RNA sequence: AGUGGAGCCUGCGGCUUAAUUUGCACCCGGCCCGACACGGACAGGAUUGACAGAUUGAUAGCUCUUUCUCGAUUCCGUGGGUGGUGGUGCAUGGCCGUUGUUGGCUGGUUAAUUCCGAUGAACG
């Protein structure tokens, strides 16, 4: 039980998920601090957001 | 003391009115976990203006009082400061350059500030600001260890930096008082990382200054390095 | 089985305030003194462990530190692990200990287990 | 402000140092 | 921060506001602010405005006061209803410190005396504390004593924390009453007398003492 | 008068166990986190902050799956070479205390000039 510490896994190209070809394929948050290019976390029960937690189950 | 604390706190940033929240939440009286969450949630949330106003009244003040008190810096307070050093710009614009405006800066609390920039790693851009703050500003005794902790970061150094600490070290010719040799060993870091960026009058400063302000120990060892110092 | 002249059916009917007859002095008091909130949470995983189990044969164990909580009449079907310092006992919960506690089945300490001159010269 | 440099051998970056005290 | 300065309330309504237009005193500004007085219960002005009553008509309008008795005694019955039906604070403390302020500077005499008196038995302390003030003021600057002694005297044989405050006005007020009303309370002391409770007998005996001294 | 005889409990020994702390180290678990040089990963992104569900004895991103965000503020290993919120002793600048006389009420609350709440000068 040493302390190891938790490597982040190194996913190949996260960002070229979010748009097709054009448009956005997650949804955008309707906030008022941040939106439309803050991609919608859509988990397969669930949604998680960046900052106010505008959250949808 | 262990767990995790209601996410209600966690929105402070989203609001718009967070100093009343702020002061609603009493940030005197919390402990030393819980502002390390706090800094933690400030620093990972953006918006560097009001992560230095909370080191400005909150975190440099409880800073100052458990030093005073304890003769000691917390171990989640050491980690909250680490964590706001994530943004160096808060950090320092808010922790750093007003305590050393404050004229009673602590050796105790310096020697702490030091260890952990030297923990750190420094953006250039941001030591060198910090090197030209701390050269503009007047002289006080624990000054000379942030400067002489910064000088050995080891960091590039730009031209008129460099030379706005060279007209620092050019400010106490017409000083009588006595002369810590922590001043002068900045002054032997400077020169023994330094020494290809020193120009010819530079040195002949030095050198005079050596002969005006001298010590028995360390000033031959800063004539060796003054005298074997290659230009360019 | 019957437990001081009731039997096990109509105990799981016979609620929570007339308890106090069916038992001692001791838990009687603790539970007019107010129970807590843990007890309550691992009551809750007690029977989440109850529901999804298939039903012909016995549950899954339910693990815990805590040896000082009152047995009520509904336990019995449970598998306690208690601690006892080092190890969790696991134990079934037969109808018989209504009346006793979780720190009796998890002894802390082992027992114990404890050539004449004869001269010469 | 001083009066001296390093003359000669190239600059790299003229470093944003007004971005720290204009603040307060 | 507005109430240290000089030209607050603290100092310069008692010196220069008393002289409205010029001449000390006037009392044109309280003959124009009946609307404040009847169909307004707004808080905190009403009790500004019987806070300036106060301390603007202590200027001795004798004349005026004397001409216009009858207009301020309905004015101040009204404001009695209008306090007793609200029930306010601040409002009630300084209207009966101006009620003090009429009737030390002066039968409808007699009735807004009673009045005055059956208001000491509030509750409230600051309200009884300021009608104790304004009839110890009134009674010593008497016709009215025999009144106020009959209504303690009837006050006391009628009946618990409400005894002491009125022996505190007995212990006020024994001297400036007659001879047979001095035996008469004097007589209902002694019979309070019997009762085993100290904090009476001690209001008594200090009553005794300024009757005495 | 007793103890040493018997029983009860109490201290040292001894014996037992994880410890039977001591003339709370630890039992059993769960947490959390130094630079120097060199070789690697490092914007292809190094790294920070987590919705949820649970592992756990319980929760908790400090944990076990699912990708959302901050992005250089980097993170992996090796040396008998320094070493650091290091600990400790000596000298050291300021600073507290240590070695006579005379004056001078916005507020709520209780029996009560009741309770709390804002609120100065000379002589020897
Ligand atoms: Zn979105």
């Amino acid at each position: 039980p040493k302390k190891n510490k938790h490597k982040r896994k190194k996913v190949k190209l996260a960002v070229l998920k979010y748009y097709k070809v054009i448009s956005r394929l997650r949804r955008e948050c309707p906030s008022d601090e941040c939106g439309a290019g803050v991609f919608m976390a859509s988990h397969f029960d669930r949604h998680y957001c960046g900052k106010c937690c505008l959250t949808y189950c | 003391r262990s767990g995790k604390l209601p996410k209600a706190f966690k929105i402070i940033p989203a609001l718009s009115n967070w100093e009343q929240i702020l002061y609603v939440t009493e940030p005197e009286a919390w402990t030393a976990a819980a502002m390390y969450q706090a800094t933690r949630i400030f620093a990972s949330n953006l918006k560097e203006r009001m992560a230095q106003r909370f080191y400005n009244l909150v975190l440099l003040p409880r800073v100052r009082d458990d030093v005073a008190e304890y003769k000691r810096l917390n171990f989640h307070l050491y980690m909250a400061l680490k964590k706001a050093l994530f943004k160096p710009g808060a950090w320092f614009k808010g922790i750093l350059i007003p305590l050393c405006e404050s004229g009673t800066c602590t050796l105790r609390e310096a020697i702490i500030v030091g260890s952990i920039i030297t923990k750190c790693s420094i953006p250039v851009l941001h030591s060198s600001a910090a090197m030209l703050k701390i050269a503009e500003m007047e002289y006080s005794g624990a000054n000379s260890i942030f400067l002489r902790l910064l000088l050995d970061k080891k960091y590039a150094l730009p031209y008129r930096v460099l030379d706005a600490l060279v007209f620092h070290f050019l400010g106490f010719r017409t000083e009588k008082r006595e002369l810590p040799v922590l001043w002068h060993q900045c002054l032997l870091t400077l020169v023994q990382r330094y020494k290809a960026d020193l120009a010819t009058d530079q040195k002949e400063a030095l050198l005079e200054l050596l002969r005006l302000q001298p010590h028995p120990q360390l000033s031959p060892e800063i004539r060796r390095e003054l005298q074997s110092a290659v230009p360019r | 089985f019957t437990y001081r002249g009731v039997d096990l059916d109509q105990l799981l009917d016979m609620s929570y305030e007339q308890l106090m007859q069916l038992y001692s002095a001791r838990q009687r008091r603790r539970l007019n003194r107010g129970l807590r909130r843990k007890q309550h949470s691992l009551l809750k995983r007690l029977r989440k462990a109850k529901k999804e189990a298939p039903p012909m044969e016995k549950p899954e164990v339910v693990k815990t530190h805590l040896r000082d909580m009152i047995i009520l009449p509904e336990m019995v079907g449970s598998m306690v692990g208690v601690y006892n310092g080092k190890t969790f006992n696991q134990v079934e919960i037969k109808p018989e200990m209504i009346g006793h506690y979780l720190g009796e089945f998890s002894i802390t300490y082992k027992p114990v287990k404890h050539s004449r001159f004869i001269p010469l010269k | 402000s001083s009066v001296m440099r390093r003359n000669e051998q190239l600059t790299l970056h003229d470093e944003r140092f007004e971005k720290f005290y204009e603040q307060y | 921060a507005a109430h240290k300065e000089i030209c607050a309330v603290l100092a310069a309504v008692t010196e220069v506001i008393r002289s409205q237009g010029g001449k000390e005193t006037e009392t044109e500004y309280f003959a124009a602010l009946m609307t404040t007085m009847e169909a307004v219960e707004s808080p905190e002005s009403l009790a500004a405005v019987a806070y300036l009553l106060n301390l603007v008509l202590k200027r001795v309008p004798s004349p005026v006061l004397i001409k216009k008795f009858s207009d301020t005694s309905k004015a101040f019955m009204d404001i009695m209803s209008a306090q007793a039906s609200s029930g306010s604070t601040s409002v009630l403390r300084w209207v009966l410190s101006c009620l003090a302020t009429l009737l030390r500077k002066q039968p409808v005499t007699l009735q807004v005396y009673h009045g005055l008196l059956s208001f000491t038995v509030h509750p409230k302390p600051k309200i009884r504390k300021a009608a104790q003030h304004g009839v110890c003021s009134v009674l010593k600057g008497h016709p009215a004593a025999i009144s106020t002694a009959k209504f303690c005297i009837q006050e006391i044989e009628k009946s618990a924390t409400t005894t002491l405050h009125m022996l505190t006005l007995l212990k006020d007020l024994l001297p400036c009453f007659p001879e047979g009303l001095v035996k008469s309370c004097s007589e209902t002391l002694l019979r309070v007398m019997t009762l085993s409770h100290v904090l009476v007998t001690a209001c008594a005996m200090q009553a005794f003492h300024s009757l005495f001294h």
